[PDB]
Formats: structure tokens, sequence, C-alpha cells
């Protein structure tokens, strides 16, 4: 069809959420990430005792191997996967192609291999930065936009609860007011944007803060500066070395964390602030530093608060809080 | 948590 929307589940603690989608004749479970643009699945390719307990892709007779071409990738937390290529047919929601790019995983990190749920990504993030060789292959998205009633795909994350990614359209019941939309910069082929400030709690700034919209990352990582004016006003909290990040009492009454794009103020519930448990009666924070990275990453924890549209006519993104 | 192409 020309739109499609498809349900999307989170794995435990809102760590990743996992989408099924039709490969060749088999149906899997994905990680739709925005955040980068290599569809990789775990297939018959896939060593033993790296695929156990996952569901893999098998090429059948509608496959093709690409001759040649291989790809490899590296993402941010040091995970990775390489392997070959072969076009095949790929159905999301309703939505599909016959000839997409479909990267099949020889080798695969401990990451990706513990987590059972996981059988792969979907990467939206602009097609220039995908990794075949010696030729680049397009993402699913690029694929099919011109086929759908409008050039976008938008997603509402929940808590806990299962949620949605739509394809060609806006749908009104999942979101409430208007959508506020804003720039995107892809150069460094990312859906990258620049809030116009931030507020902790009720003491808000007009520092500006420049990152990427990534359904891939599961927090919202942001400068050290930031971070500890947000863990100032959160009683009890402590860098802990051994967990890698801010930690606080369980019972700690957390702010809520907010990001203005134009007349738009983007909220993020304290409630969703506390991330995971990690004994003693504390628990990890959701909110922590970009260090290293270079710039901030909206994650889950950031997305799962609102309906976001990401519209490849501009390109531009658009907020709007979920209904 | 992860943290997906740097
Ligand atoms: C895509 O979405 C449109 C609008 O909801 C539907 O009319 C179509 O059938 C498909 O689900």
């Amino acid at each position: 069809a020309a739109t499609g929307s498809v349900t999307t589940n989170p794995t435990s603690n809102d760590e990743e959420y996992i989408t099924q989608v039709t490969v060749g004749d088999d149906t899997l479970g994905l990680d739709f990430d925005t955040g980068s643009a290599d569809l990789w699945v775990f297939s018959s390719q896939t060593p033993s005792s790296e695929r156990s307990g996952h569901d893999y892709y098998t090429p059948g007779s509608s496959a093709q191997k690409i001759d040649g071409a291989t790809w490899s990738i590296s993402y941010g937390d040091g995970s990775s996967a390489s392997g070959d290529v072969y076009k095949d047919k790929v159905t999301v929601g309703g939505v599909s192609y016959d000839s997409q790019a479909v990267e099949s995983a020889e080798k695969v990190s401990s990451e990706f291999t513990q987590d059972t749920a996981n059988d792969g990504l979907l990467g939206l993030a602009f097609s220039s930065i995908n990794t075949v060789q010696p030729t680049p292959q397009k993402t699913f998205f690029d694929n099919v936009k011109s086929s759908l009633s409008e050039p976008i795909f938008a997603v509402a994350l929940k808590h806990n609860a299962p949620g949605v990614y739509d394809f060609g359209y806006t749908d009104s019941s999942k979101y409430t007011g208007s959508i506020t939309y804003t720039d995107v910069d892809n150069s460094q082929g990312f859906w990258g944007f620049t809030a116009d400030g931030y507020s902790i709690g009720s003491d808000s700034s007009s520092d500006s803060i420049t990152g990427i919209a990534d359904t891939g990352t599961t927090l919202l990582l942001l400068d050290d500066s930031i971070v500890d004016a947000y863990y100032e006003q959160v009683n009890g909290a402590s860098y802990d070395s051994s967990q890698g990040g801010y930690v606080f009492p369980s019972s700690a009454s957390l702010p809520d964390f907010s990001v203005t794009i134009g007349d738009y103020t983007a909220t993020v519930p304290g409630e969703y602030i506390s991330f995971a448990d990690v004994g003693n009666g504390q628990t990890f924070g959701g909110i922590q530093s970009n260090s290293g990275i270079g710039f901030s990453i909206f994650g889950d924890v950031f997305l799962k608060s609102q309906y976001v549209v990401f519209d490849a006519s501009g390109p531009r993104l658009g907020f709007a809080a979920q209904a | 948590x992860v943290v997906x192409a740097x």
C-alpha cells in the first residue's frame, strides 16, 4: 500500500525496541535503528554458537547473492557484525520492496547474540553511511519512500507497552496538539538537529543542544555540564564508577527534563529517568554523559515521550506529545 | 544500554 503501520515492542527495561519484519520467507524481530543505514540479520551463515536461540534468515528462491559484496560495521558501544550480501523481498507492515539489500551476518559480537529477541537491525539513517562494499546500498526507507503517500515515517515508542512505526503518514490518534518541525542536518548521515534550550524541572536555560535522534540508542546522552546540573537536583545522586554512570536512591524524587524546539516544549517525565535497578536500593539514571561521542544523542529515554516524524522531503524532524 | 553507527 501507500501507507503502513507496524507494532514495536520494548525488551526488558526498554533497552531496545523490536519490530517483526518478513525477510524472504522468514519473519524476524529487528531493531529499527535511525542511527545506522545497514539492514542486517542473523542467518544460516551465522555460526551456530552465535545464533543459538535466535530466529534467523535462510536465503530462499527469491534471494540473489551480490557477488564480491561485503559489509562490516562497528557501533558506538563497541558492538559489531559483518558478512556478505543478498537481495530479497522485505515486507514491513504491508509495505514491501522486492530488491532490498539484506546483509547476512557471518560474524556477530556478544552484545547481539545474548539478546535472543534481537535478530538483527533495520537501518533508518541516511543511505550515505551504508557500509556495503564495493558499492553502498540503499536503506529500506529510501527504496520505498517514492511509493508512499508521503516520504516520511513516524514513531511512537512507549514505556513497557506496545508502540508503533508509521510509514507514509502521521496518525492523528497517536498524538495531541500539532506537530512542530525543525531543520535536519544530515551531513554526517544522521538525523541531526539542534534544540533551542532545555529545562531541569522549572529551571530553564537558553543554552542550545545539538545532537541526533536515535531510536537505536537506549539513553539520553548529553554534555557533562547538563548531566551534572540535572543530578545536583537529585538528593543522594552520585557517579558510580563500577556501573559507569550516575545512580541515586530508588526513593529519590526525579525532576522532569525538557528540551525546547521552537515554541514547543518536549518533556521527559522524571519517572522515565529511573532507568534500571543496580542493587543496594539504588537506581541507574536515564540521563548520562555523551563523553567521547562528540555530540548529544536523544535516545529512547527521550523519544518514548514523543511522537516523532522523520520527514525526508526537507529533511526535517517533527515532534508532538503522545496521546 | 546500547548505542547503535559511530
Ligand atoms: C496506511 O494508512 C492509511 C491511513 O491510515 C490506510 O488507509 C491504509 O490502508 C494503510 O493502513
